[PDB]
DNA sequence: GGGTATTCGCCGTGTACCTCTCCTAGCCC
DNA sequence: GGGCTAGACGGCGAATACCC
RNA sequence: CGGAGAGGUA
């Protein structure tokens, strides 16, 4: 079909690489193709730098390289493998005393490596690591809260690499600094830097009034050695004050590069706020055995300078985001590393003094457990490597760009109040202000804009067309906002003739203030809408008329879709569709000009213009770690020319390269006998006829045979006490064939156990006596189909000991997995949603007789309530209906860009457009206006919606402008009694479906200590009578029930046993008793050598154990 | 709503005390199989199923129902509990 | 001391409290038999102290004891006793329960005010008890075990059970629950309706009660057992007998939008 | 009877020594080879009673015609599993101790 | 919840503290205000309330500003900052415990001063008006 | 009932109402260049002029619907108490209103559009901050009223 | 006396009720050392022991209520005169 | 000696449900 | 190869701090 | 069938 598309912004440059932030950082991280001699100083390279070389004998490093993979990726995916490379480092020992040189290339463990789109293959799950945002390094100076005239001077060093310097000026005069929830006046550290009065007094005398409180003659008086004798023993109470230990501790806190490191982003922040030059990432020098200062006098200088009002001298704002930064996986990795290389050195520095210490080689030295340990550990356990989020390419693609403000050296949720969750000015271009987590993680957790990008020492910028006199030029400029700050950003959307500026006064920003400015002041200008934006809010129509409350939940939605078996582009997209699918990387592109020549559902066979066969198989029916389907299905030819990025296999959820999450669908809206009641909505019975929102679904199941003492646990078709009726499907192996159906009870994998011995009770003795049978040796422990689920069976794995290639848990002789599809339709229950944030479950399945038609006999498909826009306020849905209708009359569809798309007159000239064609027809096959029409026609003037005196087809035309049209009733046959909005409308299925979450429980297990149900759907458990429940049931004054409700459905054991026997024999249930979890308080509270003691109305005692604890 | 709900609640002081009525009456009328009713057998609580009428199973409706004709009588220390416990199973035996 | 399904041994952390204090005390015995100097004594009986805090409260007093290679402090009686999480608000003001269900909800405007759909799969596992005696009553099956065992599969459930449970549950009521329940009316008694599907299907003017909507909300069933509790749901917490709310004296069940609009 | 009251008080060290059965004096738990309880360990089974309802350790008497009796071999009485769940034990510090509730 | 006399044996207790909490959630001073008056802290910008009975008199300094409550027999002066709003003009009678000053008035002040009934009567009618503002209908009775 | 976009009804009287605005605002600020009022008047003087403008356009709106279309399904869900309030209906036929820094401080110009007519991006930007500011309200509020909720129950149990 | 809820509640004299509540060990401690008896006059205490809480149907006001039809309690009465 | 004033340590901050992963390390017989 | 051993915020009450 | 961490729904 033919696509339409308006919009008059001409963007000047395209979207950057949607996943960037993650592999170009890690690329860049690894440095793992660039020669060793021309590696910078960066990353792995740095932290090899910054451990070696460790003296107590001298080991030194010297470069480090990369290995091959051990397996592919789809093979660590089958067999539960971290897909990793091999890390070797060259190392020479060398003696100091005589000069002994071994060198020897040493294995230092193994490091993950990130696939093509930018994820991880760790223990064969798919995991991302999010980005994280925090505070950035160098000195910052904040208003002092309580005393008003005052200021605080915060010097704060990169994460977990130094403490926090605070500088402070007391009320009495004197300048206190903070260290470790240590005070003390910073005079005695300014004589150690070796500073001295007349010093002072010359370069502080500008500013007096603190001069003198900055004046303490007692430490002017004693040595810089006295002095960090001093402050050795303000700092370490209790400890010697011997020279050496002060001037190591007051090293390693002050001027170890080692042991405090300021950011390469601080020292740049540094130099550009105090206007100096720093030697190095440090605060101060150990140089000659004293100590040189290099940030303390300037920052003392700014800090008087602004306390007493000099002009250009401001406090900074922390919410700021030319103050905070972001930490790729790159950073983070790196800094695990180094962790693990500090104890690697550690251990060797250990190791460097037992043993023989002449006989040592640099194999014999270095043990490769820590650095293993802690990237294993980062990798497993950390807080920001998460599960991926793979239920779309969508969703996947939002997960990779994902920016935390939690995790290690970040807030926690107790923490975080309303400043950390606002919307900073300077999130236009960086951050998306709508998208992020509805509920507790409200602001916390947010995503990267569309456009921005983040450069080496961690800022976002965006770009910006420079505007020079009155002409736009085209070269962009990537700014952060603390540049940005100083100019006057002009709007994207400013009338334009050419190149020039048209209007006489342009709406811009200064400082994030909005202003009307003169085009001569104006000196940069935006790039394109989109670049305010997240990726998922880009994919939203008609934005500007939907509140922000619920695009957010539009936004949130498109990433939990479904894919379908027969998706479909939506028909009003806003060109961004096919960007998104193209990176990521779900579907197959042709690489270079070329043939097809061969072509099938597992492969494609390319011939390229160079002569060479490429071979591209296509991943088919393959698992996602939320369970749905995904597969790649070829969409060309043999035979077929195709060019460079030409599409070849569709990837899942996509249709011809557009994203496709959901179906377009004919919905008109008006109420529906109660059945749309608070969000709601009925659909009719041809969605399912023509197998509209099909999903498939994957369920795994796994089996694991392990050693008993009482022998080994086998795998065998031979079961006791089963009929063959429940072997049927089974094979010789015990495995089920593929391909045949499994039910909920059914018989997965059989499995037999060796009975634990047990005394037969005298009943079962009488049993087996007049029954005549011997009870096996082996019990049932096969796997069996929970109750709920089935399906098909489509694939068996089988890993054994003694098998090659794979290695399994200690203990564990084979593991066997078994896969289970089906084939989901839409039912009562599931849950449905489209792009503007309007959702509901499904509430009714009409048959195709009952739901409303229009006059040509088609009938809709989907039913919304009206009641649901007032209140919202999201008339984007509107705007895409009557688009969608008059697409769906002239057979095409549209694209309309984010704020720059189709008006109201172009929408109003294509209904026009596609009136005729829907009006037209019927005229010509000889047919009028029917007498329903007429009527209401004459009940839509009365109202106000046509004009009168004009014919019938006019008023039908008039009513078609507005996108009304009228409807006539499945049921009764008269129309309704006024016209109806009707159009296409693009809707998704969600991944919420009540096949998953219905639950029922009569009796199951019991836990262990407070033998209570269980909890779970998994565990076959029961719901929660929590504290409110009993508030209620009480304040119902209801005793029976609640009485019930905590004993005999609950741990009150021979209580519920004779209760479920009373049941089954027809009698009322018993009188209940005192409960099992009391008995463990009573109990617990002994445990403290508290007596605790129940008691009659006489103050006797009462045994509640029945003599079961008294000797 | 349950028939005659209003009409219950007019014939006690608290209707904690007629919920107690109901339940102890529907434990006598199940402890006794119903044969001890005061209902007639014209008035019975009737039950349709695919067969046709029978007796419904449910004490809980026997017991509001004989309360609502009321030739029931109900109070506080009208006879100690084990002689009308006895006098009960004398009177229709198990 | 449990043995996971894994093979693994899980350990509460009293059993390792308790070896740590034992072992001080061993060894306190046995410097004592010996007559160290007065030094070593002191430092061992410092030890038991500090071993006999960290049992009966850990953390209480400088830094908590861990195990090796972790810095999570182990659990102590207090750490168990006390707390959100504790055994007081944990296990004894409320618990978890037998004879219960949850899934989706659905709006229903057939039914009439005191009445709620119920699925039939999740009427049929929560009346088993009482299906089981119906079945033996009626030609069904000879015993209750055989009736068990014809329960126990799906694709052996005939159509007469079906006819079997709509008697059982013949007058009989259920308590339906949203959470968070917020005031007394968060949880009502309603007559049970066999209805086809997954959902619970719920009438439309208790919605504004439970302040549910149907956007995906989910609600949890409950079932009363005895007659005390059966005439206690259907008296006093009957949807049909409470229409005013506690706290203002005005109607709750009343018109709402869609009602409102039409009349 | 019925429960009308509830009273908390201290534990003196004799009530401490009439509600256990036995001394704890090993820091064993359980033998990690045979998963049978260690002896005098902190599940033992001589001193918290049995694993297995009416039957002693050694396997001497497996029957509720002996309920109460004390197996000679094993020292273990033959009575309900349950009882595992009440019985308590005490262990005999060698000097005396504060009670840190009421001390912080 | 049925418009008649309630029944002995009502749970009454919970009935009142749903009542007043489940409407939480819809208020926007608002709960922090209706938390401190149920926990009856002591107010940050706390009124001054006149602690015996008399005719007010000020006395202004342009530094400094002064209240003096004055009896036949007593004599009570009380200190107030420049910006303070005051609610009585000069030559006029206050009763005890009556505000001075514009401001959340302190419970325990108003114990001390004006006694039991007065402090009751105050809390409900505060509490009362957070309610009333956020439009919310609820009993005094919980 | 339905609603099309043709249902949210613009009355003529609100750009009568902006000419007169902006010619108000175009004295405040030559009457403020003088010397005649100092900032902090000039800007509480702007903020009334846009909240007298603001309530009558409100009252325009609805004395359109009420008097030209007393069947407009806006107005009819209004009125009847179904959805929506006069809040609402204003931010979807008459002007968005004022919107507040995150610092709580206004703005000064306000944003002239309607839901109806389509934002634009900066006035879209603008009002995220008290989008978020009431969901972080919200989410921040509920557990404060759950404990205050136990507190009450817990010591009037008995 | 004036005093918040949160003290109104802690200062109760039923010590399951403070115990449940907060500052567990503080309440604990306390009762401890006092010797307290608690009891049982809550709602809380009722529910901590599983019993039946004294309100509603639980109420000792109507707990007690006996029904009997009339050829019973004739009987009965018939039976009470011969005696 | 007493009558405040600060501060320092402890406790506390919603309910219900679903999915997944992960739960010590080193050395020596 | 397994077994053994080693970047809140409020309130509340006691303890000084300090002033007269 | 015990605890931590993460994400999500209402
Ligand atoms: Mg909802
Ligand atoms: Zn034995």
């Amino acid at each position: 079909m033919e696509i339409k598309r308006f919009g008059r912004i001409r963007e000047v440059i395209p979207l950057p690489p949607l996943t960037e932030i993650q592999v170009e950082s890690y690329r860049r991280a690894l440095q793992a193709d660039v020669p060793p001699e021309k590696r910078e100083n960066v990353g792995i390279q740095a932290a090899f730098r910054e451990t070696f070389p460790i003296e107590e004998l001298v080991l030194d490093f010297l470069e480090y390289r990369l290995g091959e993979p051990p397996f592919p990726q789809d093979e660590c995916r089958e067999k539960d493998l971290t897909y990793q490379a091999p890390l070797y480092a060259r190392l020479q020992l060398i003696h100091k005393d005589t000069g002994l040189i071994k060198e020897d290339e040493v294995f230092l463990g193994h490091i993950p490596l990130m696939t093509e789109d930018g994820s991880f293959i760790i223990n064969g799950a798919d995991r991302v690591i999010v980005s994280q945002i925090h505070r950035s390094p160098g000195v910052y100076f904040t208003p002092d809260p309580a005393r008003p005239g005052r200021y605080i001077a915060s010097i704060i060093p990169l994460p977990k690499r130094g403490p926090w310097i605070d500088l402070e000026v007391e009320p009495n005069g004197v300048v206190s600094m903070k260290v470790n929830k240590r005070k003390f006046p910073l005079v005695l550290l300014l004589r150690v830097l070796g500073y001295d009065q007349e010093t002072l007094a010359r370069e502080l005398g500008a500013y007096g009034e603190l001069v003198q409180g900055l004046m303490d003659e007692s430490v002017f008086a004693m040595r810089p050695e006295e002095a960090l004798i001093r402050l050795f023993t303000l700092l370490r109470p209790g400890d010697p004050p011997k020279r050496d230990k002060a001037v190591a501790y007051v090293y390693g806190l002050i001027a170890d590069p080692r042991r405090y490191d300021l950011g390469e982003a601080g020292r740049y922040k540094a130099e550009e706020k105090l206007g100096i030059r720093l030697s190095g990432r440090t605060l101060a020098r150990f140089e000659d055995g004293e100590f040189k200062d290099e940030v303390f006098l300037p920052t003392l200088r700014y800090l008087f300078a602004l306390t007493a009002g000099v002009p250009g001298h401001e406090v900074d704002d922390i919410d700021h985001l030319g103050n905070r930064r972001i930490r790729t996986v790159g950073e983070l990795m790196t800094d695990q590393f180094r962790v693990g290389l500090a104890r690697l050195a550690r251990g060797v520095r250990e190791r460097m003094l037992m043993g023989s210490e002449d006989s040592l080689t640099p194999a014999k030295l270095v043990n490769s457990r820590p650095l293993e340990a802690a990237i294993r550990e980062f990798f497993s356990r950390s807080q920001l490597s998460q599960f991926k989020d793979e239920t779309n390419p969508l969703s996947s693609l939002r997960h990779k760009r994902r920016i935390s403000a939690l995790g290690p050296g970040g807030l926690t949720r107790e923490r975080a109040g309303f400043d950390v969750r606002d919307v900073h000015r300077t999130h236009y271009g960086r951050i998306c202000p709508v998208e992020t987590p509805e509920g507790a993680n409200i602001g916390l957790i947010t995503s990267l804009a569309a456009y921005a990008r983040v450069d080496e020492l961690g800022f976002i910028r965006t770009p910006y067309r420079r505007v020079v006199g009155g002409v736009v030029t085209d070269e962009v400029v990537y700014m952060t906002a603390t540049e940005e700050d100083r100019y006057t950003i002009a709007q994207a959307n400013t009338p334009l003739e050419g190149n020039r500026i048209a209007a006489e006064r342009v709406v811009a920003r200064r400082k994030g203030e909005p202003v009307i400015v003169s085009p001569e002041e104006v000196e940069f200008m935006d790039v394109s809408p989109k670049q305010v934006f997240s990726v998922n809010t880009n994919l939203i129509p008609f934005l500007e008329h939907d509140d922000a409350n619920r695009a957010l939940m539009g936004s949130n939605m498109q990433t939990q879709a479904v894919p379908l078996i027969r998706a479909q582009a939506p028909v009003v997209m806003t060109g961004l569709e096919e960007r998104v699918v193209r990176d990521s990387l779900a579907a197959l592109y042709a690489e270079e000009d070329g043939e097809v020549a061969k072509v099938d559902g597992n492969r494609i066979v390319v011939r390229y213009e160079d002569g060479r066969l490429v071979e591209y198989p296509l991943r088919r029916f393959y698992r996602s770690n939320q369970g749905t389907a995904l597969d790649q299905r070829p969409r060309v030819v043999v035979g077929q020319r195709v060019r460079k990025g030409d599409l070849l296999a569709d990837g899942p959820a996509s249709e011809n390269g557009f994203l496709a999450l959901g179906q377009n669908v004919l919905v008109a809206i008006m109420p529906f006998d109660g059945y749309n009641f608070e969000d709601a909505i009925v659909i009719s019975e041809e969605l399912l006829k023509r197998d509209f929102y099909t999903s498939i679904h994957i369920e795994r199941y796994e089996i694991e045979a392990r050693d008993t003492k009482l022998g080994p646990e086998r795998i065998t078709r031979d079961i006791p006490h089963l009929s063959e009726a429940a072997l049927r499907d089974l094979d010789e192996e015990g495995v089920v064939r593929i391909g045949a159906e499994v039910k909920p009870g059914d018989i997965l994998v059989g499995r037999t156990s060796f009975k634990g011995e047990s005394e037969p009770t005298p009943e079962e003795r009488l049993l087996r006596s007049i029954f005549g049978e011997k009870a096996r040796d082996v019990k049932d422990t096969s796997l069996r189909v929970p109750p709920g689920e089935g399906g098909i069976v489509v694939r068996t794995v089988r890993l054994r000991r003694g098998d090659p290639g794979v290695e399994l848990k200690p203990g564990v002789r084979e593991v066997v997995r078994v896969y289970v599809a089906q084939k989901r339709k839409l039912q009562v229950g599931d849950k449905l949603a489209n792009r503007h944030g309007n959702k509901g479950v499904v509430a009714k399945i009409l048959p195709v007789e009952d739901m409303p038609h229009l006059p040509d006999g088609t009938p809709v498909d989907v039913i919304l309530n009206p009641l649901g826009v007032p209140s919202r306020m999201n008339l984007g849905q509107i705007l895409e209906t009557h688009l969608g209708l008059a697409g769906y009359f002239l057979g095409q569809r549209y694209i309309s860009p984010i704020f720059d798309g189709a008006k109201e007159p172009e929408i109003k000239e294509l209904l026009a457009q596609a009136f005729e064609v829907y009006f037209g027809k019927r005229k010509g096959e000889g047919f009028g206006v029917d007498k329903r029409e007429v009527e209401v026609l004459r009940r839509a003037e009365k109202l106000g919606l046509v004009t009168p005196g004009k014919t019938p087809e006019e008023q039908l035309k008039e009513l078609f402008l507005q996108g009304k049209v009228v409807l006539y009733d499945g049921r009764t046959g008269e129309p309704i009694e006024g016209p109806i909005v009707v159009g296409q409308m693009f809707i998704m299925k969600l991944y919420h479906m009540v096949e998953d979450k219905m639950h029922a429980r009569s009796t199951g297990p019991y836990s262990l200590i407070t033998q209570q149900p269980l909890g779970g759907k998994a565990q076959f458990g029961g719901q929660r009578f929590g504290e409110m429940e009993v508030w209620a049931l009480e304040a119902y004054g209801a005793a029976h029930t609640l009485q019930e409700m905590l004993t005999l459905k609950s741990d009150d054991i021979e209580g519920r046993n004779a209760a479920y026997e009373a049941i089954i024999k027809g009698e009322d249930v018993p009188e209940p008793s005192v409960p099992e979890s009391f008995r463990v308080l009573v109990k617990e509270l002994q445990a403290l050598a508290l007596d605790v003691q129940t008691l009659d109305e006489k103050d006797n005692p009462v045994d509640i154990f029945e003599g079961l604890a008294s000797k | 709503a349950e028939p005659g709900i209003d009409k219950l609640f007019g014939m006690v002081d608290s209707k904690y005390r007629l919920t107690v009525v109901v339940a102890k009456r529907a434990q006598q009328l199940l402890r006794h199989g119903f044969k001890n009713t005061v209902l007639e057998p014209e008035e019975r609580p009737k039950m349709q199923t695919l067969e046709g009428l029978f007796d419904d199973p449910n004490a809980v409706t026997w017991a509001m129902k004989e309360l609502l004709t009321g030739r029931l009588v109900f109070g506080e220390n009208l006879v100690p509990e084990d002689r009308l416990q006895k006098e009960m199973e004398r009177l229709y035996p198990v | 001391m449990v043995q996971v399904d894994g093979g693994r041994f899980a350990t509460s952390d009293l059993n390792d409290l308790y070896r740590r204090l034992i072992n001080r005390n061993n060894r306190l015995k046995k410097l004592l038999a010996q007559g160290a100097p007065e030094i070593i004594i002191r430092n061992e009986k410092r030890m038991l102290q500090e071993a006999v805090d960290a049992l009966l409260d850990n953390g209480r007093r400088g830094a908590p004891v861990t195990n090796p290679g972790s810095d999570r402090p182990l659990r102590s009686l207090t750490d168990i006793l006390s707390g959100k999480q504790g055994r007081f608000r944990q296990n004894l003001l409320g618990k978890r329960v037998d004879y219960s269900g949850r899934s989706v909800i659905v709006v229903g405007p057939q039914l009439k005010l005191h009445q709620c759909g119920l699925p039939k799969r999740m009427a049929l596992e929560l009346f088993k008890p009482f299906l089981l005696k119906k079945m033996e009553e009626k030609g069904i099956a000879p015993n209750v075990k055989a009736a068990r065992r014809m329960l126990e599969r799906q694709r052996d459930i005939k159509d007469e059970v079906w006819d079997a449970l709509e008697e059982v549950i013949h007058g009989k009521v259920v308590l339906l629950n949203r959470a968070p329940t917020l005031h007394r009316l968060g949880i009502q008694a309603f007559q049970p309706v066999l209805v086809e599907g997954q959902s619970i299907q719920l009438h439309p003017l208790v919605c504004e009660a439970f302040n549910a909507d149907f956007d995906g909300d989910q609600m949890a069933v409950h079932v009363p057992l005895s007659s005390f509790a059966q005439a206690e749901a259907r008296i006093q917490m009957l949807s049909a007998h409470n229409l005013l709310s506690p706290a203002s004296g005005e109607p709750l069940a009343k018109p709402s939008r869609d009602i409102i609009l039409g009349l | 009877k019925e429960v009308r009251k509830v009273r908390i008080a201290l534990a003196s060290p004799e009530k401490i020594r009439s509600w256990s059965y036995g001394e704890v004096e090993k820091p064993e738990t359980i033998n990690y080879r045979t998963l049978k309880p260690e002896r005098d360990g902190l599940f033992d089974e001589r001193i918290f009673g049995p694993i297995k309802d009416y039957e002693c350790a050694c396997g001497k008497y497996k029957r509720q015609r002996f309920e109460g009796k004390v197996c000679e071999r094993c020292g273990v009485e033959v009575t309900k599993s349950i009882v595992r769940r009440y019985r308590m034990g005490h262990i005999e510090l060698a000097t005396p101790a504060a009670h840190i509730w009421f001390v912080k | 919840s049925m418009a008649r006399p309630v029944s002995i044996g009502e749970a009454v207790g919970i009935v009142a503290a749903q009542s007043i909490g489940e409407p939480g959630t819809q208020l926007t001073q608002g709960l922090p205000r209706v938390i401190e008056l149920f926990e009856a802290r002591r107010p940050k910008a706390k009124a001054v309330i006149s602690e015996i009975d008399g005719v007010v008199r000020i006395e202004e300094t342009e530094e400094k500003l002064s209240v003096f409550v004055e009896s036949e027999g007593f004599s009570k002066e009380y200190k107030l900052p420049k910006e303070a709003r005051l609610l009585v003009k000069d030559g006029d009678y206050v009763e005890a415990g009556q505000p001075l000053t514009r401001g959340a008035i302190d419970p325990h002040q108003l114990l001390e001063a004006k006694g039991p009934e007065a402090v009751e009567r105050y809390l409900v009618e505060e509490i009362q008006k957070v309610y009333r503002a956020q439009g919310v209908k609820l009993h005094d009775k919980h | 009932i339905t609603i099309g976009i043709d249902d949210a009804v613009i009355p003529e009287e609100k750009k009568q109402y902006l000419e007169e605005a902006d010619r108000k605002l175009l004295q405040i600020e030559q009457a403020y260049e003088m010397g005649f009022l100092t900032d902090r008047e000039r800007y509480d003087q702007i903020l009334q002029l846009w909240t007298e403008t603001t309530e009558k356009v409100t009252q325009a709106v609805f004395k359109n619907f009420e008097e030209n279309y007393p069947f407009n399904p806006l107005y009819v869900m209004a009125q009847s108490g179904a959805r929506g309030n006069p809040q609402q209906i204003r931010q979807l036929c008459g002007l968005r209103g004022l919107m507040q820094k995150p610092s709580g401080e206004t703005f000064e110009v306000p944003v002239r559009s309607s839901f109806r007519e389509g934002l634009t991006v900066l006035e879209y930007f603008i009002s995220s901050h008290g989008a978020r500011k009431g969901g972080a309200d919200t989410a921040l509020r509920t557990a404060d009223s759950g404990y205050l909720t136990r507190k009450l129950v817990d010591v009037t149990h008995e | 006396l004036l005093m918040g809820v949160t003290k109104s509640a802690l200062s109760t004299k039923s010590w399951l009720s403070a115990a449940s509540f907060q500052n567990t060990t503080h309440v604990l401690t306390e009762a401890a050392i006092a010797g307290k008896k608690d009891e049982l006059i809550g709602l809380k205490e009722n529910v901590i022991l599983g019993r039946l809480i004294p309100a509603g149907t639980g109420s000792d006001f109507v707990r007690f209520t006996q029904v009997v039809d009339q050829k019973t309690l004739k009987a009965i009465e018939e039976a009470r005169k011969e005696a």
